[PDB]
């Protein structure tokens, strides 16, 4: 069971609606396993750095890239 | 048009409430009960009112909301209904489907019950307002409606979904009537052309009951920004 297989299993563990993408709300549940302003910074942060096409989602490719 | 999902103006399961009983980014009030797979905005008890509004205003020229919900009761007739809002101020409490009156923006009202006795309910009714109109509870918004359709959103096998789009000054409501599990099976309900609403506003959802009462459950409110 490789590192990447675990990145992937992790990714789809948080894809609760099964659309193969991670939206801000999905990420927020990972980021809390704190104030809302702390939470917003982190998420906004992730999306700025990692969401290339700027659609509010990060796909497995974009996820891995981090 | 390119759509961006806006988490900060959105909520959904399966981890909807956090442990202090709050919905991230949204304020709830009245009788609303947030569980984790949904918010029961108004449960099937007499004379309930509850609501859920975004904490901050959204400043999107064009947008879409995908709201998924159930309205459920023991009878073939229920009350009062459920409202989806975009409005200049939060309307946490009041007599209009549980939210405030004389609002400035638009409310999309899912009106379960036929107060005007025209046998034309349940119905979906678009109502604009400039901060000076009282919603006419007793006429089901009839003379104030910009547009409307009849659609029985109650007691359906699968959740109902409203897609509400404001693009290029026209407001379209599409409804998936919940007869099937296909979540993209939308049908046209209503449209208002050349409609002008505030450039910034809160998104909201509210519901209420009277002497009759359904549970009004909202599973998710997903907000998208358009271009
Ligand atoms: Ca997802
Ligand atoms: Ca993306
Ligand atoms: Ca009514
Ligand atoms: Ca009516
Ligand atoms: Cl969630």
């Amino acid at each position: 069971m490789s590192p990447q297989e675990l990145q992937l299993h992790y990714f789809k563990m948080h894809d609760y609606d099964g659309n193969n993408l991670l939206d801000g709300l999905e990420l927020s549940t990972a980021i809390t396993h704190m104030s809302e302003d702390e939470l917003i910074n982190i998420i906004d942060g992730v999306l700025r750095d990692d969401d290339k096409n700027n659609d509010g989602y990060i796909d497995y490719a974009e996820f891995a890239k981090s | 048009p390119h759509r961006r999902f806006e988490y900060k103006y959105s909520f959904k399961g399966p981890h909807l409430v956090q442990s202090d009983g709050t919905v991230p980014f949204w304020a709830h009030a009245g009788n609303a009960i947030p569980s984790s797979d949904q918010i029961r905005v108004a449960p099937s008890l007499k004379s309930q009112r509850g609501s859920v509004w975004t904490k901050t205003k959204a400043a999107f020229e064009n947008w879409e909301v995908e709201v998924t919900f159930r309205v459920t009761g023991r009878g073939r007739i229920g009350a009062d209904g459920l409202a989806i809002w975009y409005a200049e101020n939060q309307g946490l409490e009041g007599p209009v489907f549980g939210s405030a009156d004389l609002w400035n923006g638009v409310g999309i009202f899912f009106d379960s019950f036929d107060n005007d006795g025209k046998k034309n309910n349940p119905a979906i009714v678009i109502i604009g307002n400039n901060g000076q109109i009282h919603y006419d509870h007793q006429n089901d918004g009839a003379s104030q409606a910009l547009a409307s359709c009849q659609r029985d959103f109650r007691n359906k096998p699968y959740p109902v979904r409203a897609k509400i789009t404001y693009y290029q000054n026209t407001l379209t409501v599409m409804i998936n009537n919940g007869f099937t599990p296909d979540k993209n099976d939308y049908e046209f309900c209503a449209k208002v052309e050349n409609m002008i609403i505030p450039a910034q506003g809160h998104f909201g959802i509210s519901a209420a009951t009277g002497g009759l009462a359904d549970d009004h459950d909202v599973l998710s409110f997903l907000t998208f920004q358009l271009t």
